[PDB]
């Protein structure tokens, strides 16, 4: 066999494991007033883009022409993606690290309760 | 409302102190700086709206903020300014004017149920308290000021038809605020002044509170000494306190015998062990005990005398013709020039330290520690042993 | 009543705890696409070589290949539509719906991601600016007026070819297919073990999976005696007599720490 | 205190009967042995006579004989599993006799392997499917005939056929 | 730290004890064996020793043996063995009523109760099924009794009577305790729970269902002992593990495990030494100290041969423990606290001791066990250590682990 062939076919079996994640993970955000905190939405939307990023510069090398190998655009996006998630979320989130492990706590507690 | 809630507080806040109930009301009414902290029991939504009883109330004193100018001439006139307990006394007995200029909270008195002593409630309070200032009660949801009555409105209101009334319950704010709605003060320190007892020394100890100071001149009506015990906040300089720790620690070593030789061998230990925490504080290696050098052991020791101690401890020898070499050996080892080679056990320690500090008697320590005095010595000879092969080692 | 506001934020936040392990999820399952993807030629005579090896079979996988990216990336970008929508990321509502409904193109889907950046830029700085402040605030450090987080992600953001080396970086050593060939044809013009084509975050890859680990850990018949008789057993009579002192604690509180055994507006 | 006399006994009428006499030596008992599994310890109890008794107060190890075979190896007991008489002592691992143990398969699988040289003529070789499938386990069901409380031995023979059945069902 | 083991079986567990003996008299010769110190004198039993206890007055020990079984009471004062007593069955389990060896009542396992006084057998009476434990009140005058049955039998001291016997949902009581300053007491049940019951009214306060998260296999609450505080709560699973409740909340603060996969026999607080944190867990194999707030393992004392029970002598360092050779060791620790006060000189001669020695830190995986948790890979790696047929680990590992596989 082929190396092409070889690793297309890993290229393959990846895609159609991450979209049965995707049919799954889409699922129960439609199944889920509530009000949601911003500081850790921003910082689910961040790595989304982190991925998509990585998926940019997937779909960028398989081009049988590779105009641009090197992923440039998509690498700049997972940059951006990467360094908000660690270098600005991280700190904010530890100093409210805390604060966020009490109410988790305060429902959880409830929950037996109310079972 | 108010009411039955103050008459609660004062419950607690006069259930444990000797006598001085007038003054501290208006005190904590009128002065500025002080704050108050109640921790409740959690609240169940089925309550309706019934007051829960208080577990613990503290009553905290905002301190510090001394212009350095202020400092140096109250210092040099001898002159001791009206509130600032702390922020003076460090800086007399510690020569240490940056001290002052520090931001800090004294926590002037806090109280717990009697029922409920030593189930852990105060320390639980302590604990959130200091979460509290260090900025871990952020808020989670994306005023409480009252105006004053104008000089107009008071002008124009005659005597006679006055309309004095309670303020309208609509301004007021509420009676007990979340942590997180009311931002703290920015503080460097928490400090607690207290009279010395075994129980609140074990209480301050586990919640990581340094000593700092102790009174010599013991209070007249209890007497107790008066100790203040420092900690630091995570965030800012711990520094200063290792530096303060060390010659505190020093200060007492010294002083055990000319007015402290009262205190009990155990609780001599413990002040040294709270204060030793303090190293442990600091990850930092610039400020660490120095080993014994070779050439300091044979300043202090002469070849003799370590003949002299070595036959000892191969029971050649009778106990009083050690006795001088005594005092200085537990300089040395609770200075810590020993180093990781020698240590010893708690009743070993406080042996050591009551021949040797307190100046003691054997026998005295025997009835003490509820032992024989039979093994007091022998229990004693086996320190020297360790002591002795640790100098052979050196050598 | 507050409780219950509680409640609901417990809930709130415990959701995006278990959407950030399924992102990691998916982010781990993508691992060995990017791994072998690196591993992919750079160059058209590379690719074309590569084809030429397995004509037919390269094909059908090539086609194979393309379409699961087409259906795989456009539901990522409607999924990405619908969580910036939720979450009040992106304000205008009908536009996103119409996006949704929509098919896109390779190309389309591209603007789409342009897009949806830019509106993650705008929220970026709105919610770093907000949090920050809040922590500030709360930590007194209001009160002593230590960057800004925003501020903090911009200068870092300024500070592109650091953080652009570091993505060069080749720990695992990734050789291209016909990497060498198009080494020596000249065909690679950056080049002319720091590679730029090559792409790691290997570093950040490994700090996900050691937080999704932490995480998971932190959480983390009357004979013989057989049927008994109440008679009175003399012998044993006035064996022992009860202490009238009691047990030490009072029976109120006795009463109670059984009772919490194993678990104006005023405020 | 132990004692075997019949005259503390109700008569057969059901008459209460009188103590006739101080309790005497010979018509004495001697507290039971709990044999336990353990590394070997035996007491010996001088009896009537020059006689001597051994007490198995711990045994670990025992002849056991296959019968089908028609042999006996020495084997480790490993527990005991079921007991007739009283299922406490199942609870405490006592050792009596008639109790079903476990016993390590070892000895007689090499034995077999060896005579047979089959890994465990063929017709010869064949035995109980049972008895292969505990072999395949790695312990083997055996009840002791012995009496650790008088002889000190735990000596027994490995469960076969209705027996071996009837104590599978019983656990 | 140091542990001294005064007296006991200074031989490997492989080697029979008595044929050593039978080899220690032909070594006599042996200029150690003259010399060697024996606290008490006759502090061996015949074959092995059942129980110790340690009366509260503080100058007197008591303990059962196992053929003839037999009741040992020694006297501090005299170092000696004051009498023994022969019984007509083995000794499951006893308690001293009183604060000298005067009043006692013994378990026996022939279902029978049996009541000692200073002349003699008082009295022996027969509970309706096999018992496993207990305990005595003093406030109620009310002596405790599990069994095998899901009753939890009543007896009364001052009436002199049986009385209504409480019911246990589950079946079958391993361990029974009581908590001076409460009252309150406990049940272990076969199954995963400890049932708390009220001495003041008849009733189940409430029950606590052991998790135990990295284990899903099935165990036995084996002992329970109650803090002098009162607050604090200790169990012993069978599958190896201890924990350490608070009573005020329903999870555990902390859980340590022996590791060697052997039930917990005796679990105490060793309070009265100083340094109030330290908890005493004591397998058949080893018995470990460790801190109570941080769980780290303060000190070790591993026999060679099996524990059957552990006593601490109250304000001091020493450990009995009864075993099944032979002696019935005895531990020194100096570092937790002074010596008894009846063997004052103990101290002076630590040197001559045996000074015994990391087993207890870490724990310990079956080969089974090791090939379950997909540990295969970690052997022949530092993380993982041989003993013998199975391998140390570490203890937080291992938690990660089971919650892996």
């Amino acid at each position: 066999m082929s190396e092409l062939n070889a690793l297309l076919k890993d290229i393959n079996g990846s895609l159609t494991a991450t979209s049965e994640s995707l049919e799954r993970l889409s699922g129960i955000y439609s199944n889920s007033p509530a009000e949601k905190v911003s500081l850790l939405s921003l910082k689910n939307g961040s790595m989304l883009g982190y991925i998509n990023s990585l998926l940019m510069l997937i779909g960028n090398r398989l081009d049988d022409e590779c105009k641009d190998p090197s992923a440039m655009d998509a690498r700049e996006r997972s940059i951006q993606h990467r360094v908000v998630l660690e270098r600005g979320v991280k700190p904010l989130e530890k100093k409210l690290a805390y604060q966020l492990d009490k109410l988790t706590r305060a429902y959880v507690k409830m929950e037996k309760e109310y079972k | 409302v108010s009411e039955n809630f103050l008459e609660k507080m004062m419950a607690l806040y006069v259930s444990s102190h000797y006598k001085n109930s007038p003054n501290d009301l208006q005190l904590m009414s009128d002065a500025p700086a002080h704050k108050l902290f109640v921790l409740l029991p959690p609240i169940d939504p089925k309550d309706g709206g019934r007051i829960p009883d208080p577990l613990c109330v503290i009553q905290i004193a905002l301190e510090g903020e001394i212009s350095k100018e202020s400092v140096r001439n109250s210092l040099s006139r001898g002159q001791r300014a009206g509130g600032d307990l702390i922020p003076w006394l460090i800086s007399q007995q510690f020569q240490d004017e940056e001290f002052a200029s520090l931001s800090g909270a004294r926590i002037v008195r806090i109280a717990t149920n009697p029922e409920y002593a030593s189930m852990g409630y105060g320390s639980r309070a302590i604990e959130l308290l200091r979460d509290y200032f260090e900025g871990k009660f952020t808020d989670m949801s994306e005023d409480y000021s009252i105006k004053r009555v104008s000089d107009k409105e008071l002008a124009k209101t005659n005597l006679l038809k006055d309309d004095v009334k309670l303020r309208d319950a609509k301004t007021l704010p509420p009676l007990l605020l979340k942590l997180s709605e009311q931002p703290p003060h920015y503080l460097h320190y928490l400090g607690v002044s207290y009279g010395l007892t075994q129980s609140l020394h074990k209480f301050w100890k586990n919640n990581s509170f340094v000593p700092v100071y102790l009174r010599q001149t013991a209070n007249d009506l209890t007497g107790e000494h008066t100790c203040v015990m420092l900690n630091v906040l995570e965030g800012r300089e711990s520094n200063w306190l290792v530096e303060f720790a060390k010659d505190f620690r020093k200060r007492f070593l010294s002083l055990l015998s000319y007015d402290f030789h009262k205190f009990t061998a155990v609780q001599a230990l413990s002040v040294i062990e709270s204060s030793k925490k303090a190293q442990d504080l600091s990850d930092d290696e610039k400020h660490d005990n120095k080993e014994l050098t070779r050439t300091h052991l044979d300043d202090i020791f002469s070849p003799f005398d370590l003949k002299r101690l070595d036959s000892y401890s191969n029971n050649l020898l009778d106990y009083h013709v050690i006795g001088d070499m005594i005092p200085m050996l537990a300089l040395l080892y609770f200075g810590d020039k020993m180093g990781d080679s020698v240590k010893l056990s708690s009743v070993q320690s406080a042996i050591l330290l009551a021949i040797g500090l307190q100046r003691k008697n054997i026998d005295t320590i025997a009835k003490e520690l509820n032992l024989p005095s039979n093994q007091t010595i022998a229990m004693f000879a086996k320190i020297m042993r360790k002591m002795s092969q640790y100098f052979r080692q050196l050598l | 009543q507050s409780v219950q506001r509680d409640a609901s934020k417990g809930y709130s936040i415990l959701q995006q705890t278990k959407l950030f392990d399924n992102i990691i999820d998916l982010r781990i399952k993508l691992q060995k696409a990017v791994i072998a993807a690196n591993k992919l030629p750079l160059t058209t005579e590379s690719w074309e070589e590569a084809k030429m090896d397995d004509s037919e079979e390269t094909k059908r996988l090539l086609k194979e290949n393309e379409k699961l990216f087409n259906n795989l990336f456009n539901r990522l970008i409607n999924f990405r539509i619908k969580f910036q929508l939720g979450d009040h990321i992106t304000q205008n509502e009908e536009v996103a719906k119409h996006k949704l409904s929509k098919k896109r193109s390779l190309k389309e889907l591209y603007q789409e991601t342009n897009s949806l950046d830019s509106e993650l830029k705008e929220y970026r700085t709105a919610v770093l600016n907000k949090w920050s402040t809040k922590v500030s605030s709360a930590s007194g450090n209001a009160a002593l007026s230590n960057l800004p987080a925003d501020v903090q992600v911009e200068n870092q953001l300024s500070d592109m070819s650091r953080l652009m080396k570091r993505t060069k970086l080749n720990r695992r050593n990734i050789t291209p297919l016909y990497f060498q060939k198009d080494c020596a044809n000249g065909r690679l013009p950056e080049l002319i073990t720091e590679n730029p084509y090559v792409f790691d975050d290997e570093d950040f890859y490994r700090v996900l999976l050691n937080d999704l680990i932490d995480k998971k850990i932190s959480n983390a018949k009357a004979s013989k005696g057989r049927k008994l008789n109440y008679s009175v057993q003399d012998p044993i009579a006035n064996y022992e007599a009860p202490i009238t002192s009691g047990y030490k604690w009072s029976d109120d509180q006795i009463d109670e720490f059984f009772a919490g055994l194993l678990g104006i507006q005023i405020f | 205190g132990i004692s075997r006399d019949s005259r503390h006994k109700r008569s057969a009428t059901g008459a209460k009967r009188a103590q006739f006499r101080k309790k005497r030596k010979f018509e004495l008992g001697r507290q039971p042995a709990n044999t336990k599994i353990g590394a070997k310890r035996i007491h010996s109890v001088r009896t009537r006579g020059g006689n001597k008794k051994y007490r198995a107060l711990r045994i670990e190890t025992g002849n056991f004989s296959w019968a089908s075979e028609g042999i006996s190896k020495k084997t480790r007991i490993a527990g005991v599993v079921y007991h007739p008489s009283n299922n406490e002592l199942v609870r405490t691992n006592t050792l009596t006799k008639a109790a079903i143990v476990q016993i390590d398969a070892t000895p007689f699988r090499q034995w077999f392997e060896a005579h047979y040289g089959q890994t465990l003529r063929a017709a010869s070789a064949k035995i109980e499917s049972s008895v292969e499938s505990q072999f395949s386990a790695g312990r083997l069901y055996a009840c002791i005939s012995s009496r650790p409380g008088q002889s000190g031995r735990c000596d027994g023979y490995i469960l076969e056929g209705e027996e071996l059945a009837f104590y599978l069902r019983r656990l | 730290v140091s542990v001294y083991q005064v007296s006991g079986t200074n031989v490997s567990r492989s080697l029979p004890d008595w044929i050593a003996k039978k080899r220690k008299r032909q070594l006599k010769n042996d200029l150690e064996y003259q010399n060697r110190v024996e606290l008490i004198q006759d502090f061996e039993f015949s074959e092995a020793s059942n129980k110790i206890k340690v009366s509260r007055d503080g100058q007197y020990c008591m303990a059962t043996g196992t053929y003839k079984p037999q009741i040992h009471v020694y006297d501090f004062a005299n170092l000696s063995l004051k009498f023994d007593r022969h019984t007509d069955a083995e000794n499951v389990d006893f308690t001293i009523l009183s604060d000298d060896w005067t009043k006692s009542v013994h378990l026996q396992n022939d279902r029978s109760i049996q009541f000692q006084n200073k002349g003699g057998l008082h009295y022996t009476t027969r509970i309706p099924k096999f018992g496993r434990s207990l305990v005595y009140n003093k406030v109620n005058c009310d002596l405790y009794v599990g069994a095998s049955g899901n009753e939890l039998y009543r007896l009364n001291l001052e009436k002199g009577r049986f009385l209504n016997p409480f019911k246990l949902d589950t079946e079958g009581v391993n361990h029974v305790s009581i908590n001076e300053v409460n009252g309150l007491l406990a049940a272990g049940t076969e199954t995963n729970v400890v049932e708390f019951w009220d001495p003041r009214s008849r009733s189940r306060v409430s029950k606590l269902y052991l998790e135990n998260n990295i284990d899903n296999r099935p165990f036995q609450v084996t002992t329970t002992s109650f803090r002098n505080d009162g607050l604090t709560f200790a169990c012993g699973t069978s599958n190896g593990y201890s924990y350490i409740y608070d009573l005020r909340t329903s999870e555990p603060s902390i859980i340590k495990d022996q590791g060697y996969g052997f039930d917990i026999k005796k679990i105490i607080w060793l309070d009265n030494v100083g340094t109030e944190n330290k908890i005493v867990t004591c397998d058949k194999r080893i018995a470990k100290i460790w801190d109570r707030l941080d769980g780290k393992a303060y000190a070790s004392m591993e026999p060679s041969v099996d524990i059957n029970d552990i006593e601490h002598v109250p304000g001091t360092g020493m450990f009995f423990t009864a075993n099944e050779s032979i002696p019935m060791h005895t531990y020194y620790i100096p570092s937790l606290g002074p010596s008894p006060r009846w063997c004052s000189f103990l101290d002076s001669i630590t040197e001559e001791l045996e000074e015994k020695p990391v087993y207890s830190n870490y724990r310990f995986i079956t080969r089974d066990d090791v090939k379950k948790l997909n540990l295969t890979h970690l052997v022949g790696s530092r993380v993982l250590r041989a003993y013998m047929h199975g391998f140390f680990i570490n203890t937080e590992l291992y938690d990660k682990v089971s919650l892996i596989a």
